[PDB]
């Protein structure tokens, strides 16, 4: 099994709420679970943590999210 | 006695992932896995991660078919050479550690030498002539200065491009090749090319952009389709001519997945009977992306003493032939 | 600027060794970083530490290396 954990600070707090909120609708809007994802806010900073079986399973989740938050970002 | 050396070889610098195993004398395996993006034009981080969960699956079938144990395995030779840097480190990886597996030593190699090496094994030309023409590249080279030296070239776009970026303004999927193929069948008259040679050199957004406004112009397709190959196939014969009474040598080879037309097969064995020299016509299935070219153009550099220890083993996107010495024609 | 870490176990401490080496040609082998990685060796367990400007670049680095030890795995076995 594989562990990761991600983090990355934002500008301000607020930024912070904005994207996580973002990114959050769509972690509960997932189906499947090719992994098990730990999502939480912190400063102004979010941080994950990821579980996964084997190492590809691993990199198609931090696709989805890390596709997700440059996303929200892009937008702000 | 020397027994009958035997070689593994790994392709993989653009889609095809494929694995050969061949010695001296045989062809014992060798199978592909392509990938099949629907859509269209180079997708690299997609290519790359096919590969990765199929590679495993190839390296192993093909095991199974040259039906060798797994100890019998003497080289390992992967594709090193120029292509798509995601899919190159793929592989690169992959032999890295298959060499450790299996406890062997292992040769990086260029790409379009496997394309001349297996396709002059397989026909049994000594020193001919090459006629390059895949993707985007449209290469004539041949072995002069005791390297293979590339003599002429496309100066813009690979001739097989032009003709999937046709076909993909013309409205077809992206089969583009083929379908243009048994397209130019029903073409009735010969409508007009920027016909653009200089040298062994070429050039070819001439006559994609005189073909689209063509096309606009509301012209017949079968007509502009036809016309585009008889136009530019016309420019690839004439190089071809010169390439030969230039290096002066008698033989030809055709690799690449253009090289499966139909009518450009044609157009060659014809220039074959006009010059007086054989025209080859390697096995229809070793044009396209194959792993056992790989072993054949390793087998060949281990043979002349020719070898690296594996930390000198690293990818090159851009792979010059005539950077490698090939000393044995 | 992101921050990254990740970690796989192998089953025994020496395919662990042999992951490492293979992927480690590749690390080495690498001429432009698009983030910063730190590759190391544990247990039976390898250890990435990424540092990336954004998170569309550490996402591209994280595909490479975990493409890489999917590829050493996978002939391994
Ligand atoms: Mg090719």
């Amino acid at each position: 099994r594989v562990q990761a954990k991600i983090e990355m600070e934002f500008p301000s707090e607020d930024v912070a709420k904005v994207v996580y909120e973002a990114v959050l609708y769509e972690h509960l809007s997932v189906p499947y679970r090719r992994s098990e994802i730990d999502f939480k806010l912190e400063g102004k900073k979010i941080i994950l943590d990821i579980k996964a079986t084997d190492s590809s399973a691993l990199r198609g989740t931090v696709n989805s999210y890390l596709r997700w938050i440059k996303a929200a970002i892009d937008v702000i | 006695a020397m027994d009958p050396m035997i070689v593994l070889g790994l392709e993989g610098t653009a889609h095809t992932i494929s694995c050969g195993i061949i010695d001296e004398s045989r062809i014992l395996a060798m199978e592909s896995s392509m990938y099949r993006p629907k859509t269209g034009g180079i997708r690299p981080l997609d290519a790359a991660v096919h590969h990765s969960e199929v590679i495993d699956t190839v390296i192993s079938r093909a095991l199974e078919k040259a039906k060798i144990s797994i100890h019998d395995i003497d080289l390992i030779g992967f594709s090193m050479g120029p292509g798509l840097a995601p899919s190159l480190r793929v592989t690169a990886t992959a032999a890295r550690t298959i060499s450790v597996l299996t406890g062997k030593p292992i040769i990086g190699v260029n790409h379009p030498l496997g394309h001349i090496e297996i396709g002059r094994r397989v026909t049994g030309a000594i020193d001919p002539v090459m006629l390059y023409v895949s993707g985007g590249n449209t290469q004539v080279i041949a072995h002069v200065n005791g390297r293979y030296r590339v003599l002429g070239e496309t100066l813009d776009i690979g001739i097989g491009n032009m003709i999937d970026k046709f076909a993909r303004e013309a409205g077809i999927p992206f089969p583009g090749g083929p379908e243009i193929e048994k397209l130019a069948m029903k073409g009735t008259k010969l409508l007009d090319l920027p016909y653009s040679v200089k040298g062994m050199d070429t050039a070819f957004s001439g006559i994609l952009t005189a073909a689209l406004q063509y096309l606009k112009t509301g012209q017949a397709i079968e007509d502009i389709s036809y016309s585009i190959q008889e136009t530019a196939f016309a420019m690839l014969v004439e190089v071809l001519e010169r390439a030969l009474y230039v290096s002066g040598k008698d033989e030809i080879l055709m690799a690449g997945g253009v090289a499966l037309n139909r009518r450009l097969r044609d157009m060659v064995t014809n220039m074959a009977r006009e010059a007086g020299i054989r025209s080859y016509l390697t096995d229809r299935e070793y044009c396209m992306d194959n792993g056992i070219m790989i072993a054949q153009a390793a087998l060949l550099m281990y043979k002349s003493g020719v070898r690296m220890s594996v930390e000198e083993t690293a990818v090159n996107p851009r792979f010059r032939i005539d950077e490698v010495d090939a000393p044995w024609i």
